[PDB]
RNA sequence: ACUCAACACGGGGAACUUUACCAGAUCCGGACAGGGUGAGGAUUGACAGAUUGAGUGUUCUUUCUCGAUCCCCUGAAUGGUGGUGCAUGGCCGCUUUUGGUCGGUGGAGUGAUUUGUUUGGUUGAUUCCGUCAACGGACGAGAUCCAAGCUGCCCAGUAGGAUUCAGAAUUGCCCCCUUCCGCGGGUUUUACCCAAGGGGGGGCGGUAUUCGCUUGUAUCCUUCUCUGCGGGAUUCCUUGUUUUGCGCAAGGUGAGAUUUUGGGCAACAGCAGGUCUGUGAUGCUCCUCAAUGUUCUGGGCGACACGCGCACUACAAUGUCAGUGAGAACAAGAAAAACGACUCUUGUCGGACCUACUUGAUCAAAAGAGUGGGAAAACCCCGGAAUCACGUAGACCCACUUGGGACCGAGUAUUGCAAUUAUUGGUCGCGCAACGAGGAAUGUCUCGUAGGCGCAGCUCAUCAAACUGUGCCGAUUACGUCC
């Protein structure tokens, strides 16, 4: 592995406080950053019926959920990442998976 | 085509208040539209601007009816 | 993941349910729920916070001890607040409660109506509306409803100004619908969806 | 459930379960004890034999084993896919995809009323403009939202290119342009022109024979990929047409030219439309210990049982790929992860889901087995779809034929606790069973559309001619009227 933080969310503005501004902390504020940055949106697309009997003219509604997914990357710092991650905890769901 | 009286009104409320426009450009015109109002679509922005222009080629004849003095 | 999302989905239904059905009377309106990491912190928003907390905290660590044999967390790993959401007339959801008492008290209808439309817009609300159906007069049922203001009911604009609520009020010889709706001042930040503005 | 708004509809492709229905047996899930039960009490469970569909203590015989709530009797409680959708909530469908609906102030009338919301033009649109006793508002329309086409900034160790160096392999092409002069023919002397030949000028093997998604060294890059937030036109011209107006037609500009394209949302007033088989959504009633409850209990039935009518689907009658055989190229949305047992230490690893490779294969398919990867832009995956293409000297030849298969017998393997009324695959025989472009009548469609073709998701041990979604190949006619 290397040091590999993914950020997860359920919307838009919400990844982009955490990534885009507050992992300021490794960016140019005191180590290297090489940024990658965001990968395919998956669509979860659940079709499902509209009369809650059987009549009708066969109607539908389609619902949606869209996920968020973004990447970065850190060369080995050495309990830097203890400060740099801690800072954005912030928006609820957003969950972090570092590696 | 024909253009809802959302549009119009809002164009006639430029064409009075402003002249740091004069312009038969729907470009110059677009650029000062777009930071004198608010409207929050992009698609209105397009049409106001646009019927502005409109109004001020028949500015530069006769009376243009019901717009001030 | 797909499913750490689905988790947090079907999670937040339940607790929501569980809240707005059991605790009832105090004005409840919304929750959030989140994480920092090992916690979670889960907020109540309710009218009426001396209800809520009960007398000396015994009803908020009731609450919390039931989510945590349903969930499967430790104490310290979850805890609970309250919070006033002030200006009452403002929620669908409160006003919803408040109406039914009143029904299942024997109270009217349209006195019950009124009372409430005056309180929302006294609050500063644009516009809002109630419906009733269900019995009332007797036999062949009956819809009704009371307006006031100005609203909008379509777009995707209705979604993001206009948040409504509907409940039951059981009662002999029928059930008995009640609905609420109140279109607000704000939207969830800003934006409105025409209205173009001339700034001098 | 029964015209349009019943009839591949009730996510309804049901082996058991699901399940209401039928035959038979079982269990209390009868709370709450007011009324009865000494240490044994009242009580629970059972081997064996018998009863029985049942190596089911159901029940009996027999004896052992155990909370005293369990047990006995009335009241009451409860559960129910029981009844009523003409008791009722919620939700959905339809009226109705049409442009419609309402009030204030002012005006006119003694007022029932009217103007606004009207004769006209215009637009998909109560959309605008003109006239004008109306003016200014609110809903619907429009706009806001989602996806598609083009583009900016961003980005790579999960996207993919460039150059250099080494190593490996084939080891070969089944030059060209321009110009001048001469002469013999064709020439009417001549000018002109064709054949042949010679000379001059200019290209040129350029800092390059060609080829490796396992064939490796070095270096660099972001055109092609991904994505969040943003750019991107009734403008311009024809001075046509129109009233100067609202606009309209043709052309231009451009990725895109007129609701840019396809969706989602959607007023007021209603229907005695559907649903009590969605729900700890329910009023009143029915049933309650030999039950209409529970019954995941054993067996049967279910949308399944067979002269016959009807609805929707799929496959054909072949020689416009047409049919069995062969070889070549080639698609994108999408799908998978946790279930108290296990081994780990002191509070947690692995496996139950997909799929690759290899083997099995010193001899059919289907099957079998071992190993490895992937929690998904990493594995599968360079996703080798089918339609399709062929200078493949391929077979076939107009026939119910090698066109189509329906029915029907035998053998075998997998799924599952249970495949008998064949469940699903997979090879032999049955084809000599229909059917040769289809009467009256009738369905919905205007461009990446119609039609043809295939894949995935859905349901889910197993089985899709269905439904939902994505892609490939891709037209003819009209762009009008009110019959």
């Amino acid at each position: 592995q290397r040091v590999l933080v993914k950020m997860t969310s359920r919307n838009a503005k919400a990844v982009e406080n955490v990534m885009t501004e507050l992992l300021l902390h490794a960016r140019n504020e005191k180590v290297v950053l090489r940024g990658p940055v965001r990968l395919p949106t998956r669509t979860l697309k659940v079709t499902t019926r509209k009369t809650p009997c059987g009549n009708g003219t066969n109607t539908w509604d389609t619902y949606e959920l869209k996920i968020y997914k973004r990447l970065v990357e850190l060369r080995a710092p050495t309990e830097l990442v203890k400060k740099i991650t801690s800072f954005p905890i912030d928006a609820g769901v957003d969950v972090a998976i570092t590696i | 085509k024909i253009r809802t009286k959302t549009v119009k009104r809002a164009s006639k409320q430029l064409v009075e208040k402003y002249f740091s426009k004069l312009n038969k450009d729907f470009y110059q015109n677009k650029r000062v539209v777009m930071d004198v109002t608010i409207a929050r679509s992009k698609k209105l922005k397009n049409k106001i601007a646009g019927y502005t222009t409109h109004i001020m080629k028949r500015l530069a004849r006769g009376p243009v009816r019901g717009i001030s003095l | 993941k797909k499913r750490m999302i689905i988790r947090d989905g079907v999670f937040y239904a339940e607790l929501f349910e569980f809240l707005k059905r059991e605790l009832a009377d105090d004005g409840f309106a919304g929750v959030e729920h989140r994480v920092t990491s090992t916690r979670t912190e889960i907020v109540i928003r309710a009218t009426k916070t001396r209800e809520v907390l009960g007398e000396k905290g015994r009803r908020i660590r009731e609450l919390t001890a039931c989510l945590q044999q349903r969930f499967h967390y430790k104490e310290g790993k979850l805890q609970l607040f309250a919070e006033r959401v002030e200006v009452r007339g403002l929620s669908a959801m409160a006003q919803a409660e408040s109406l039914r008492f009143k029904l299942l008290s024997n109270l009217q209808v349209r006195r019950a109506a009124m009372g409430i439309i005056r309180h929302v817009m006294e609050s500063g609300a644009k516009g809002c509306e109630v419906t009733v159906g269900g019995k009332i007069k007797g036999q062949r049922a009956k819809s009704m409803t009371f307006r006031d203001g100005y609203m909008i009911k379509s777009g995707t604009a209705h979604k993001n100004f206009v948040d409504v609520a509907t409940r039951h009020c059981h009662l002999r010889a029928g059930t008995l619908g009640v609905k609420v709706k109140i279109m607000l001042p704000k939207s969830m930040q800003n934006e409105e969806e025409i209205l173009p503005d001339v700034i001098t």
